[PDB]
């Protein structure tokens, strides 16, 4: 059996009392990206903040939102592809003339939204850190950037957009959009590859995409002092976090069927 | 109350003894269960059996029930000295609720008697700073659980000023009472002498002091 | 009534004790992940077929309840009848004699055959 | 199975009000059923009512229809098998006869014909139903005395003269010593005022090396006091031993 | 009476905490997307048209996530999924000039 | 006393017909390795449930020993039963009816379906 905490404001550990047996879990689609994870299912009342060990640093917070927020996602050159004959049988798919102009792959979030969905993170955070702190928002650390921008897939391309715009806040105890630029990559090295890659074809034409952002992986800083400072940095890195973060509600058990109990009874002779 | 039990029974040490629960055919006994409590003056009670029949667990053996037609009892067997307590049962169903009949206590007998340890305190000397004067008669570890306290005043009785109460069982089967009294504080250096008497049946003790301190 | 597979999770031992041929029931019926199809589906008559094995080698093949000669060793639980089919679950209930599970299923191995080897004999004289 | 503790002590003057809780420990909560049974005086004891933690059904003697309420609050687990829970009882009006003990107690098994049975009880709570204020506990120390001059035995300890109402604790240096842990109910005043003492064996030898706190507090108004008792003697036999 | 005696029981509700492999299900429109394009929903087994979740009243369950398999075994099942797709796919390998 | 599985080798008839229940014990539960492990886990299943399927078929789902009406053909073997149960062991003994036990099946197939077309008649007219 699959047992699901049907508990609408579970941490991911301990005791549920609301509990369903069930065979299969729900549609868990494999949406592979850091920073963000984006079109999975959301919370039914409060943004649950998620963590193993929230007091140590060194492991990562998982945000999971209770509102969608939508973020529009694009490639602008109208690129065109053509085929190159390897021969026999093998074929190179060549990036050939950008017809118009040459821009910059970007994506869009509401400013607004951005800014509610933010305070809402915080109104949860503030339970583990105390009433009267700061918690503000910086970009990332430093690293690979497979791991120091927002990475997905969108129209068959790979994308790699700057965050730094959306983790710069503050917040205290108490009508645009936000054009976030994007990197395009075609020979991949994802899932910490070593000794395999993977050239991802050019996708002809324009290409767009609308998804919702269902959470984050989120990272505070250590340095600590005790200060009502203490700021988070998104995260991402290892990518069972992103399965860890639909596969929650489940956990998977062994059926033991035979029962012995002493019921005053003895068998026919 | 309309569940009658009986006032109070009696058995020797490694004995038996019973006691009824009786009541009229509105509350007891056919086509209704009945429930049997050790319940301790002053301190939480226990179930014994339940279901006419059925003991709960962590019941010895010897403790056992009856319900008849018209009457319901409990029999208590192999008598242990702790067993000297006051008793109640309860008629019951599934739907309904419980009923407490009338009370019932254990006098257990075959059971050894004690010499009284008699300890008095004289009030201090911030006692005084108010001003209040009285004392302090303390009584301990005696059998059986009955005195009476009295005093004198020059060849004659007291007629005001006092406070007697009653014994209680104790954490090692005995019992203890305690009685006080006031006096005037011009009473001291003026007044001779003054008996706490404390009459028991085996002995008898008292805490005679004389004011000239 | 119909709670459903496992419904009587929580309830007593005796309630649970109805609802026995529902668990019963969905039990059996219900190139990468080709593979994965076919280990879970021997898995499941293996495990399924090693409780049969066991109802077999006892006398209890009917199923589901079955009584046998092997008397209860109170230090198995000692509790007394209603305050485990009127109160305590099987999820708990599993727990308490789980020290002696295989010790007791011994016990009713030998009582088998022994069972056998003598209607063997009644069967001979008559 | 598991403990259930209640609340402390309270007076409220006549027709008022009052709400008692009671905690849920070492066992399902809603598992079992939550009776209130009290030991009055006037008709002994008498059975309230019960509550259902998991359906909510309550079903209340008629003597508690009309001027009592059960309430009962959420569960929160420890394991799968235990939890925090707790409930309370809200009596509306108040008469001379509530005046007395109060207690809660779970129910017996969860399924039968005895399902509501009050197994497992609290260790109570009091309610004096009187017109008078409060009065706090004038304390004052015991000069030490003996009981056996020859066998070699000595005693001391707190006594509380003049209060209302009761009841009072009797804890000595913030309960580390267990011997000789005695003490003596109160007396009533001709007045309406109680009145109490209490008392610990100790050997003579010992008098510097031994520390003395009292820490008996007196609940029903939020009251705190400590004493210590001086080796002033009063009887002579006390003294010879040493 | 007594005397008790021990009584099989056979569809008891209980369970014990596990690992096993699992499986795969999608619905559908997921093999009507045709294009020889989507990886493993040909191989994967379909959904149920009337999924039913039977709640299981009176029980708790100690749940850990950060010790769970189902997510191991699937950040696995995607790996595997992925990198045997590619093997027919052709090499780059006179393209490194 | 116990023996082991296959301990009574060696052993009279009627002496391994004492143990029957721990030969019928160790018997079902106990990428180049991994498609030897799963050509043997279904081997054990499959060469387990013939057995079962025979026992079926007869009326002898019990199991261990049992009865029949099929009588004993002289011919299979004849010998006195002193010399088979305290005398012979089953390896001997399984090189002498080993000619005609299939024989010997089908007179148990045919009969024990008639018993059941036979005993439906007399629930049919009690
Ligand atoms: C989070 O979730 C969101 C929501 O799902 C994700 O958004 C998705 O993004 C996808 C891209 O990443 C996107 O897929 C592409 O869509 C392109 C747009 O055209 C499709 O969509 C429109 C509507 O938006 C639809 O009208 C089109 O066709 C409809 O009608 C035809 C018949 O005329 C049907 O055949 C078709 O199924 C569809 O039916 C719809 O209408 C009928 C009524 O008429 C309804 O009854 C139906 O129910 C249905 O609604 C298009 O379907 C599209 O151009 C892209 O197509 C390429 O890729 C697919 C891959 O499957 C391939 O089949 C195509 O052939 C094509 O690839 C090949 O052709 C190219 C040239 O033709 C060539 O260059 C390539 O190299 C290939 O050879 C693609 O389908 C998807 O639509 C949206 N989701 C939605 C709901 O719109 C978001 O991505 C997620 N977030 C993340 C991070 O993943
Ligand atoms: C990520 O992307 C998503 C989408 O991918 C974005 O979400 C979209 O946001 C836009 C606005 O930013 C939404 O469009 C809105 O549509 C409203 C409804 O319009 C329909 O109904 C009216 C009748 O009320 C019809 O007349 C319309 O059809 C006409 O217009 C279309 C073109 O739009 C023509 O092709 C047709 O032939 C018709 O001529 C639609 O069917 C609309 O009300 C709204 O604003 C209009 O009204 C205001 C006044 O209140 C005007 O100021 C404004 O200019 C709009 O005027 C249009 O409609 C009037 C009639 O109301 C016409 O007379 C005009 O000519 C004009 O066409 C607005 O247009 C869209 O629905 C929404 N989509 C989704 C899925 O959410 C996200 O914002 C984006 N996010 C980020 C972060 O990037
Ligand atoms: C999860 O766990 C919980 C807790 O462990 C568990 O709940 C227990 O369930 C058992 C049943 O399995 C309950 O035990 C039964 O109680 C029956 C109650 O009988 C009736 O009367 C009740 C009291 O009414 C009095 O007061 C009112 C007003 O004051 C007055 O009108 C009445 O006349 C009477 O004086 C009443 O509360 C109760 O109400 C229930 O049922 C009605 C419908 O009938 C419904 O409307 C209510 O909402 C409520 O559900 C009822 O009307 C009792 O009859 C029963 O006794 C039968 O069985 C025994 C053997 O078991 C037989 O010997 C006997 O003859 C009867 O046939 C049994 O005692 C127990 O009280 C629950 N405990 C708690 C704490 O809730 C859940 O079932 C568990 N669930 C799962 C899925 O596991
Ligand atoms: C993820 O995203 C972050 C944030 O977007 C990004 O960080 C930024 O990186 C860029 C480099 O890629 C940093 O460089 C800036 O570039 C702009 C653009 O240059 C134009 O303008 C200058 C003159 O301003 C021209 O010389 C030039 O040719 C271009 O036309 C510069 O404007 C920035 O310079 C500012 O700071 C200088 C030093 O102080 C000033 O001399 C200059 O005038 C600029 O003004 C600033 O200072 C003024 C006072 O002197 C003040 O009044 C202004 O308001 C302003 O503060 C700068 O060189 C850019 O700084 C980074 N952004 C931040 C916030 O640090 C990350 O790089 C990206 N991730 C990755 C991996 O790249
Ligand atoms: C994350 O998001 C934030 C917005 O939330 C965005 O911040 C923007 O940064 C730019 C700078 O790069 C801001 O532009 C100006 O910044 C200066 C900084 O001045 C400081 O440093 C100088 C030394 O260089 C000090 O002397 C000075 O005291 C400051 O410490 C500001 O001074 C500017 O604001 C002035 O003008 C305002 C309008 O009149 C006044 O209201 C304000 O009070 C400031 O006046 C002060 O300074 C004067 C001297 O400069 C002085 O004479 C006055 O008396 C007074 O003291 C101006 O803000 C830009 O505004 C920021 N955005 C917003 C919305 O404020 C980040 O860029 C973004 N990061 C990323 C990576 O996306
Ligand atoms: C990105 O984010 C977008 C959103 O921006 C996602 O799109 C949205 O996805 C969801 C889920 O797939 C879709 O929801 C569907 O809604 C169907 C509604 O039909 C049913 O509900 C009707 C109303 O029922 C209400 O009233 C009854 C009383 O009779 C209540 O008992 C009931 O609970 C309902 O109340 C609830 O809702 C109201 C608001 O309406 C609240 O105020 C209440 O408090 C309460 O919560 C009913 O009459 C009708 O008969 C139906 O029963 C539903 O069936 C279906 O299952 C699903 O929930 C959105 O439609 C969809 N929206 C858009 C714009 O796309 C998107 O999925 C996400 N991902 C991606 C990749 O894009
Ligand atoms: C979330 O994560 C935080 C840490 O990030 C955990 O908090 C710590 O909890 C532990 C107890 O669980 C606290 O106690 C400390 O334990 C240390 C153990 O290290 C010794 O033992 C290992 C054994 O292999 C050795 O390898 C190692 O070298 C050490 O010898 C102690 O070292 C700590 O200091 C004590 O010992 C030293 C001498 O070694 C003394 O000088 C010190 O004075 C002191 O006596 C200490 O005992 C630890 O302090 C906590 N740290 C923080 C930052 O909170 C949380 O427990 C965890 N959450 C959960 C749920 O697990
Ligand atoms: C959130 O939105 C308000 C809207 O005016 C804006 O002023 C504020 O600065 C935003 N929050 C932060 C932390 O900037
Ligand atoms: C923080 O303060 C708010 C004030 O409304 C309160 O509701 C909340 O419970 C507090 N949280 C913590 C963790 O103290
Ligand atoms: C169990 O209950 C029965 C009910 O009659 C009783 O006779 C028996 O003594 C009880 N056993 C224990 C151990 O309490
Ligand atoms: C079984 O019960 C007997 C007495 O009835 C006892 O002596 C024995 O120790 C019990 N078995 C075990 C394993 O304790
Ligand atoms: C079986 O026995 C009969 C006589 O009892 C004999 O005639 C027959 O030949 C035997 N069967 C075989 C196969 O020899």
């Amino acid at each position: 059996a699959i047992l699901k905490c049907k508990d609408k404001k579970f941490n991911g550990t301990g005791p549920c009392p609301s509990v369903s047996t069930v065979q299969c879990t729900h549609g868990i689609k494999p949406v592979v990206s850091t920073q963000l994870l984006l079109n999975g299912s959301l919370a039914e009342e409060e943004v649950m903040i998620r963590s193993e060990n929230i007091t140590n640093n060194a492991k990562n917070i998982l945000v999971q939102f209770n509102t969608p927020v939508q973020i529009n996602c694009t490639r602008p050159n109208n690129n065109t592809r053509k085929s190159i004959r390897i021969g026999p049988g093998q074929a190179f798919y060549a990036t050939g003339d950008i017809i118009g102009d040459i821009r910059q792959a970007h994506c869009n979030v509401s400013k607004a939204t951005w800014n509610e969905t933010l305070g809402k993170v915080v109104k949860q955070l503030r339970k583990h850190f105390g009433n009267n702190t700061i918690i503000r928002f910086a970009n990332s650390s430093g690293g690979d950037l497979e791991v120091t921008t927002h990475s997905f897939n969108c129209g068959g391309e790979f994308f790699y957009c700057n965050t730094s715009g959306l983790f710069n806040s503050t917040w205290i105890s108490n009508n645009d959009s936000i054009t976030l630029p994007c990197r395009i990559k075609q020979i991949i090295n994802m899932w910490q590859r070593i000794g395999q890659a993977m050239y991802a074809p050019p996708i002809q034409g324009v290409i767009r995409c609308v998804s919702n952002i269902t959470g984050l992986i989120l990272t505070r800083d250590g340095g600590s002092t005790n200060s009502t400072t203490e700021t988070f940095r998104p995260g991402g890195g290892d990518m069972r976090d992103n399965w860890r973060s639909e596969l929650y509600k489940y956990k998977v058990v062994k059926i033991e069927p035979l029962g012995v109990a002493p019921t005053r009874c003895k068998r026919r002779v | 109350s309309v569940l009658t039990q009986s006032a109070s029974v009696s058995g020797s040490l490694g004995q038996s003894v019973t006691i009824s629960c009786t009541g009229p055919n509105s509350v007891c006994c056919s086509h209704k269960s009945i429930s049997w409590y050790q319940w301790p003056p002053g301190r939480a009670p226990t179930l014994i059996i339940y279901e006419d029949n059925e003991r709960a667990p962590g019941i010895s053996p010897r403790f056992s029930g009856y319900k008849s037609y018209w009457s319901a009892y409990l029999t208590i067997s192999d008598l242990r000295p702790e067993d000297e307590t006051t008793y109640y049962c309860c008629s019951y169903t599934h739907n309904s609720g419980c009923v407490f009949g009338t009370g019932t206590k254990v006098s257990v007998l075959g059971q050894s008697k004690a010499n009284p340890s008699v300890t008095l305190f004289p009030p201090s000397s911030e006692e005084l700073q108010a001003n209040k004067a009285t004392l302090v008669c303390l009584i301990s570890d005696f059998y059986p659980g009955a005195v009476t306290v009295a005093w004198k005043a020059d060849s004659s009785p007291v007629k005001a000023g006092v406070e007697t109460t009653t014994p209680s069982k104790q954490s090692n089967n005995k019992y203890a009472a305690s009685s006080y009294l006031s006096l005037t504080p011009e009473q001291w250096k003026s007044h001779r002498s003054y008996s706490c008497q404390v009459t028991h049946e085996g002995s008898t003790v008292e805490k005679t002091v004389a004011p000239t301190e | 009534v119909f709670l459903g597979f496992l419904g009587a999770a929580g309830s007593t031992m005796g309630a649970a004790s109805m609802t026995l041929t529902v668990q019963a029931r969905n039990l059996l019926s219900g190139t990468v992940w080709g593979i994965k199809q076919l280990q879970a589906r021997v898995l499941a008559v293996e495990r399924y077929l090693r409780d049969q094995q066991l109802l077999g080698i006892w006398g209890c093949s009917g199923k589901l309840i079955c009584c046998t000669n092997v008397p209860w060793n109170s230090s198995w639980s000692n509790r007394n009848l209603s305050e485990i089919w009127d109160n305590m679950t099987w999820l708990q209930w599993d727990k308490e004699i789980s020290n002696y599970t295989q010790i007791i299923y011994g016990l009713l191995e030998e009582s088998q055959n022994q069972q056998e080897k003598n209607e063997q004999d009644l069967l001979a004289l008559d | 199975q598991g403990q259930l503790v209640q609340s402390g002590a309270e007076l409220k003057k006549p027709g008022a009000s009052v709400k008692i809780s009671c905690k849920t420990s070492g066992y399902r909560f809603n598992f079992y059923h939550i009776n209130w049974i009290r030991q009055t005086a006037g008709r002994g004891p008498e059975w309230m009512g019960w509550i259902s933690p998991y359906s909510g059904d309550k079903n209340l003697a008629p003597a508690f229809q009309d001027r009592v309420i059960m309430t009962t609050d959420t569960e929160v687990p420890v394991t799968s098998f235990t939890s925090t829970g707790a409930a309370y009882m809200e009596i509306r009006n108040l008469k001379f006869d509530d005046t007395g003990t109060y207690f809660c107690a779970k129910g017996l098994l969860r399924d039968g014909s005895s399902t509501w049975l009050p197994y497992l009880w609290g260790q109570g709570t009091l309610l004096t139903v009187s017109s008078a204020s409060t009065k706090g506990p004038s304390v004052f120390p015991l000069a030490p005395s003996s009981k056996s001059t020859s066998g070699g035995t000595a005693a001391l300890g707190c006594l509380v003269k003049d209060y209302f109402p009761e009841p009072v604790t009797v804890s000595w240096n913030s309960g580390a010593l267990t011997s000789g842990v005695h003490t003596f109910p109160a007396v009533l005043q001709s007045s309406g005022l109680y009145s109490l003492s209490s008392v610990v064996t100790v050997p003579s030898s010992s008098l510097g090396t031994q520390t003395y706190i009292c820490n008996v507090n007196h609940k029903p108004s939020n009251t705190k006091v400590d004493k210590r008792v001086e080796p002033k003697s009063c009887d002579k036999g006390l003294e010879v031993l040493f | 009476a007594e005397n008790l005696w021990v009584t099989v029981y056979y569809g008891v509700p209980v369970w014990k905490d596990a690992e096993t492999t699992l499986f795969c299900a999608s619905d559908a429109k997921a093999y009507e997307t045709e294009k020889h394009n989507v990886w493993a929903t040909h191989a994967c087994v379909p959904t149920d048209p009337n999924p039913q979740e039977i709640h299981l009243e009176n029980v708790t369950e100690e749940f850990n996530m950060w010790k769970n398999n189902m997510v191991e075994q699937m950040h696995t099942d995607i790996i595997s999924l992925w990198d045997q797709s590619l093997k027919p796919c052709v090499k780059l390998t006179p393209l490194c000039v």
